RNA sequence: GUGAAAUGCGCAGAUACCGGGAGGAACGCCGAUGGCGAAGGCAGCCACCUGGUCCACCCGUGACGCUGAGGCGCGAAAGCGUGGGGAGCAAACCGGAUUAGAUACCCGGGUAGUCCACGCCCUAAACGAUGCGCGCUAGGUCUCUGGGUCUCCUGGGGGCCGAAGCU
RNA sequence: GGGGGCCUAACCCUCGGAUGGGGGGACAGCGCUUGGC
């Protein structure tokens, strides 16, 4: 419905720095988005999450943003 | 860790003595400005003021550097770790490059040939002492002054130690070996690390005799006496406390705080 | 404490009783209510209706101080969940926002026997 | 881990001929190094048991091979075993 | 010797003068551990997802080095000692794995 | 707090809200019909030390193999020893309720223990209830991992349906 | 007059003599008086 991968070109998904890239996988809660929404490969999804977490430690990414309007 | 003994005699089957591995091939103490006379089982009137003392082995007194700030910046080599019959801890005879020699309580980890030093400058390398206000919050530390310029008095027993909990004004929070939370002053020096010989708490005297060599006379129960001697006296056949447990002087002795009330030292503590 | 127009509303809703607490932008409370305050006791306290009434009462008491604008913040799952909110609509306060800040561990503390 | 170079100091030294990278002499030497590495490791990581199994396997693998070499030729054995210094 | 990517995050509310002072300690320590540097990046202040040390912002760095893999742990220890250092993090350098290429 | 309650806590100011601090234990989303390990078993992140395993090149030694009584090593949870640590949970224990009774299921309390170091214990539905190795005997489909110019071929794992056959 | 906070110089502790430095501090100690155990 909006495969996150096709929404952006070539990118080094190991880079734990490009916020605008990774940020598009975190949902409106900080929850690392499922492979049923990122559409990545088995390996892709993995090394991804690892680099995401890496970022969240430097403060480049949220652990949980509170649920907005509802 | 601790030397045991085969039961070739009773009371030898149980007794364990400390291993002196750390003790650096040094029997004699630093005869120099280090040893000194020592004595005495009761007070300056002839009267006994501490029951059940005396008879211990003879002992020379090793002079220990507790201030360690009169040699700021001057480094020193850890020449030796020596045995010391006056404290639970082992001591370290260090040779200052200055040429002067001094005894410091040897901490854990410390071993001969350390470039130990003391001053605000000093690194957070173990063995080094520096005013509390400079030591990074969290660092375990020992041999702390209580007020500035009055030598170490906290955490000196074997394997003891206090931790820095945080700051607040000119004071730093410590958690003493007891567990007390306390605001100690900033300028108060404190040598980094924890006290050597932590295995001490694990020796087992084994026989009644061993206690005697330590200068401890036998200790007699209140119950074993007569009413004339002790509150618990009157032992008409192994009898129970007449209520409620009390000292030879008549004050209660099972939970009964004795710390003074309006002590000024009070407001610097936290339970 | 003092009179203020802007503010916030916290909705605590557990399966056993719902409770709301109005507070100024800093977070410091102004007024509160709950199934017990209203009059209900025991099982009824968990009722969405109870939760409704308490919401109105807390809102009502609030408008008295000067409350008008209020960001809504919910923590719970109780029957008065959205119900407390539906009551903040018709409250007479401007429902400036609505957010779920229900606490939830990243798996750390062992739960009760349930 | 063992350095790529460190392996050659061994391989080059134990081969019977240039390009030899499989002679019993070599495999044994190649294990022996790797064995002693683990040995010295577990000497500090007493708790690491899974790795200790590795050591048993590797020690066993070596143990077999020496049977074989001592079997078909006692000469390279009495020598090789001596160079690496084992069996004692 | 191995390649690393030493991140470091410092207190933003400090002056620019002491900023140079802390950067000095970074270097000396780096050298004391034979951390010969390479392509370095200093992305300055940035938006933190969560208040690190009660502070909504933070000054960033990022290096790349060769050094004995043994003294890499000891190094991170030396860095964190400063108060204005909020987040040291050494990482194994890795060739860019890429998808959607 | 429950089926409803009561014990409990609360005007000596509790619950609900915000800020600041201490401490222990476990790792949400990723995450799954998934991966690793000989088994027991193993999950935030980081670095260090280390075991096993798979694919390719067809270069090396040339049967050096398989199994394996004893022996040795590992071996969940509980439990034991000495000494640490103790937030949550929680046998025993205490109270409330339920019931004819209720040493229980439910509720309020609660200690060993759960955690760390070192040393024992050596059991289990330690279950695939399926000992290890090697060759042989249709395929269809889902998935994990590797190699090759790649709508397909070629290895090694994890599943389901099913030839022959077995039962 | 009561309560909170800070100060230093009484008073107390301490620092290689100090007419001074550091720490505590109108507290504590001590005097008279009050009630209690
Ligand atoms: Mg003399
Ligand atoms: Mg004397
Ligand atoms: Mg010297
Ligand atoms: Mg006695
Ligand atoms: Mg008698
Ligand atoms: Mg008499
Ligand atoms: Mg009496
Ligand atoms: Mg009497
Ligand atoms: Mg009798
Ligand atoms: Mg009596
Ligand atoms: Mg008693
Ligand atoms: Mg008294
Ligand atoms: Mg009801
Ligand atoms: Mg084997
Ligand atoms: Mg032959
Ligand atoms: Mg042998
Ligand atoms: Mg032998
Ligand atoms: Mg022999
Ligand atoms: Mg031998
Ligand atoms: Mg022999
Ligand atoms: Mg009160
Ligand atoms: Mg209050
Ligand atoms: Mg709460
Ligand atoms: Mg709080
Ligand atoms: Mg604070
Ligand atoms: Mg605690
Ligand atoms: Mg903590
Ligand atoms: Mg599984
Ligand atoms: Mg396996
Ligand atoms: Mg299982
Ligand atoms: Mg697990
Ligand atoms: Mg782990
Ligand atoms: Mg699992
Ligand atoms: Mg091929
Ligand atoms: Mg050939
Ligand atoms: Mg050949
Ligand atoms: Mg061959
Ligand atoms: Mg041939
Ligand atoms: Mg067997
Ligand atoms: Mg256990
Ligand atoms: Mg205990
Ligand atoms: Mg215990
Ligand atoms: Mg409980
Ligand atoms: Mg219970
Ligand atoms: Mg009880
Ligand atoms: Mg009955
Ligand atoms: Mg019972
Ligand atoms: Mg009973
Ligand atoms: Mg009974
Ligand atoms: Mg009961
Ligand atoms: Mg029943
Ligand atoms: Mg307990
Ligand atoms: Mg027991
Ligand atoms: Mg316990
Ligand atoms: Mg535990
Ligand atoms: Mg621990
Ligand atoms: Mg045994
Ligand atoms: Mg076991
Ligand atoms: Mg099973
Ligand atoms: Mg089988
Ligand atoms: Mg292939
Ligand atoms: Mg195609
Ligand atoms: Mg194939
Ligand atoms: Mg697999
Ligand atoms: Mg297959
Ligand atoms: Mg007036
Ligand atoms: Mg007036
Ligand atoms: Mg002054
Ligand atoms: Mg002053
Ligand atoms: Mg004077
Ligand atoms: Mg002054
Ligand atoms: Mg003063
Ligand atoms: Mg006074
Ligand atoms: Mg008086
Ligand atoms: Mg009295
Ligand atoms: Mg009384």
């Amino acid at each position: 419905k909006a495969k996150v991968k096709a929404t952006l070109g070539e990118f080094d998904l190991r880079d734990y720095r490009n916020v605008e890239v990774l940020k598009r996988f975190l949902s409106e809660t900080g929850k690392i988005l499922p492979r049923r929404r990122t559409g990545l490969s088995a390996k892709e999804q993995r090394i991804l999450a690892k680099t995401i977490k890496r970022a969240r430690i430097l403060g480049l990414l949220p652990f949980t943003e509170k649920l907005v309007r509802k | 860790a601790v030397k045991k003994f085969k039961p070739y005699t009773p009371s030898r089957r149980f007794m364990t003595v400390a291993d002196f591995s750390e003790i650096t091939k040094t029997e004699p103490e630093k005869s120099l400005v280090k040893p000194l006379k020592k004595t005495g089982g009761r007070n300056n009137q002839g009267r006994i003021t501490v029951r059940f003392r005396g008879g211990g082995h003879k002992r020379l007194y090793r002079i220990i550097d507790f201030k360690r700030w009169d040699k700021v910046g001057i480094p020193a080599k850890v020449a030796a770790i020596e045995y010391d019959p006056n404290r639970s801890a082992r001591i370290a005879l260090l040779h200052y490059v200055d040429g002067e020699k001094r005894y410091i309580i040897a901490p854990d980890g410390l071993q001969v040939g350390q470039q130990v030093v003391a001053g605000p400058d000093a690194p957070i390398q173990v063995g080094n002492a520096l005013p509390l206000r400079f030591i990074p919050v969290g660092t375990v530390v020992h041999a702390v002054e209580l007020e500035p310029k009055k030598g170490a008095k906290l955490a000196r027993a074997a394997g003891t130690s206090a931790q820095i909990q945080g700051r607040e004004g000119d004071y730093v929070i410590l958690r003493l070996p007891s567990g007390e939370l306390r605001k100690v002053h900033g300028e108060c020096y404190a040598t980094v690390g924890a006290v050597g010989n932590a295995d001490h708490k694990n020796i087992v005297l084994g026989k009644a005799g061993r206690s005697r060599w330590l200068g401890r006379r036998p200790h007699v129960r209140g119950a074993a006496m007569n009413p004339v001697d002790h509150p618990h006296g009157g032992g008409e056949g192994r009898a129970p406390r007449g209520r409620p447990p009390a000292s030879p002087w008549g004050w209660q002795t099972k939970g009964l705080k004795t710390r003074k009330r309006r002590k000024p030292s009070s407001r610097f503590i936290i339970a | 404490k003092r009179q203020v127009a802007s503010g916030r509303a916290y909705i605590h809703a557990s399966y056993n009783n719902t409770i709301v607490t109005i507070t100024d932008p800093d977070g410091n409370p102004i007024t509160w209510s709950s199934g017990g305050v209203i009059g209900y006791k025991g099982s009824r306290k968990g009722t969405p209706y109870a939760a409704q009434l308490a919401a109105l009462d807390a809102a009502k008491k609030a408008m008295a101080y000067g409350m008008q604008s209020v960001d809504v913040i919910v923590r719970g799952t109780g029957a008065g969940r959205e119900q407390a909110i539906r009551a903040l609509q018709a409250s007479g306060l401007q429902v400036k926002s609505i957010v779920d800040d229900t606490p939830v561990p990243h798996n750390g503390c062992r739960p009760k026997k349930k | 881990p063992i350095t790529k170079e460190e392996k050659q100091k061994v391989i080059q030294e134990f081969a019977r001929f240039p390009g030899d990278t499989g002679s019993t002499e070599v495999q044994v030497a190649l294990l022996t190094l790797r064995i002693n590495r683990l040995s010295e490791h577990l000497k500090v990581h007493k708790k690491d048991h899974h790795s200790h199994r590795g050591l048993l396997m590797m020690v066993g693998q070596r143990r077999r091979l020496l049977r074989y070499l001592q079997r078909e030729d006692p000469e390279r054995y009495r020598a090789l075993i001596e160079k690496l210094g084992i069996r004692g | 010797m191995r390649r690393y990517e030493v991140n470091i995050v410092l207190n933003p509310n400090l002056d620019q003068s002491q900023l140079a002072l802390e950067k000095e300690i970074i270097q000396r320590a780096l050298e004391n551990y034979g951390a010969r540097v390479e392509k370095v990046e200093e992305l300055g202040l940035r938006r933190l997802a969560y208040p690190i040390a009660k502070d909504p912002q933070g000054y960033f760095l990022w290096y790349q080095v060769e050094m004995p893999e043994d003294r890499v742990n000891d190094l991170a220890r030396e860095l964190r000692i400063r108060d204005n250092v909020r987040r040291v993090m050494v990482v194994k350098s890795q060739e860019p794995f890429l998808a959607n290429a």
